[PDB]
């Protein structure tokens, strides 16, 4: 488990562990027709086609024309009446959503400031243990020199 | 400020009381429903237990498009965003499998350079004598 | 897939971490066998 | 929460590491501790 990051590792060795880390994996080897309709759109990409006959018609057709025309002029109407209620306020009503959205923003970019303080504060936790134990295994190998050569000189 | 299942902005936002998270009232009402508890936290939760708390969008100036153009697209982008993201469930899992065996096939080579290394450690220790 | 993404961060980081283990006892058992090669030639 | 989790399983590894170091240097003082013995035993057949 224990591998000090901040305290030691060229890309040679990421390298050379990686083969026998690849050597040991070389030993070892709820909705209804909704989802049906949703899921096969999407697979054969393609969109249902809607009703592309409001824009085009012709005068003097028939009575399917009639029906088209007469069709024409309500949602012409409709159109109409909806611009005014849209002009009457105008900008305002855009704008005052405009400001909705600015507090709505900030708000996230708190919560990258709380997650960017706790993240580099478990690091810096880390850190000192690095360097505590870093010290340790270096005051044990200087002592696992002295006997190593030690025992020899006695002999 | 959002929902916590939609991802919505809500127009009528209510909270529950066991956990303090906003909700929009159709959703968290279809959950308890579906199964009376909490959704995020699992802790049981009525319709009686929630607590109710203006939001303006400007609607286009080319404002036949919300019956053609604006809905086709919501249903075409709901549409290919689920499918890519049971691409992403799909793949995540895959990739589950590729770290767990390749952590495991690790696990082997550290207990068998265990053995290997204090072994050597060892030698040199009984070589002086 | 959050959920997942959790085990899949935590996996990939510990597998580079747990390899960085062998790079390590790797060049230590190294060490340990040209020392001993050259006492025991002597 | 990678770095939440890192700390939690190096933090316990540490003390593993170190206690293995410190059973493996208990054991390299005994062979410093006898070999100076014997040397010490030269002068007295002296």
């Amino acid at each position: 488990m224990d591998g000090l990051s901040f305290v030691d590792i060229p890309d040679g060795y990421k390298n050379e562990i990686d083969q026998l880390v690849k050597k040991e994996f070389a030993n070892i080897k709820a909705d209804n027709s909704v989802s049906t309709l949703t899921n096969a759109l999407y697979t054969e990409y393609l969109k249902q086609r809607n009703n592309k006959k409001r824009r085009t018609p012709d005068f003097n057709d028939d009575d399917d024309t009639l029906f088209l025309e007469e069709y024409r002029r309500k949602y012409p109407r409709i159109d109409t009446s909806r611009y005014i209620p849209n002009e009457s306020s105008e900008v305002s009503l855009l704008g005052i959503v405009d400001s909705y959205l600015k507090h709505q923003e900030i708000v996230l970019d708190t919560l990258l400031p709380q997650t960017v303080s706790n993240q580099w504060r478990i690091n810096n936790d880390y850190i000192r243990q690095t360097c505590t134990i870093v010290e340790e295994m270096n005051i044990q190998q200087r002592k696992q020199i002295n006997d190593l050569e030690i025992y020899r000189k006695r002999l | 400020m959002l929902c916590a299942i939609s991802g919505k902005v809500p127009r009528r936002p209510v909270l529950s009381p066991k956990s303090r998270t906003i909700f929009e009232k159709s959703l968290l009402e279809q959950y308890v429903k579906d199964t009376g508890n909490d959704p995020i936290t699992n802790e049981p939760l009525s319709i009686e237990e929630i607590v109710e708390i203006s939001a303006q969008q400007a609607s286009l100036t080319e404002s036949i498009p919300n019956l053609l153009t604006s809905l086709q697209n919501e249903w075409d982008a709901i549409m290919l965003e689920n499918f890519k993201l049971r691409s992403t469930l799909d793949s995540l899992t895959k990739k589950l499998s590729t770290v767990m065996y390749e952590r495991d096939a690790a696990k082997l080579v550290a207990a068998q350079l265990l053995m290997e290394k204090n072994e050597d450690s060892k030698d040199l220790p009984k070589s002086s004598q | 897939l959050d959920s997942l993404t959790k085990k899949l961060s935590t996996v990939m980081y510990e597998r580079d971490a747990a390899k960085l283990v062998a790079a390590q006892l790797l060049m230590e058992k190294n060490e340990d066998s040209k020392d001993l090669p050259k006492s025991s030639q002597q | 929460s990678t770095l939440c989790h890192h700390s939690l399983p190096a933090l316990i590894e540490g003390q593993r590491k170190y206690y293995a170091d410190y059973y493996a240097y208990r054991q390299e003082i005994r062979s410093l501790e006898g070999r100076r013995k014997r040397l010490q035993a030269m002068l007295n057949s002296s």
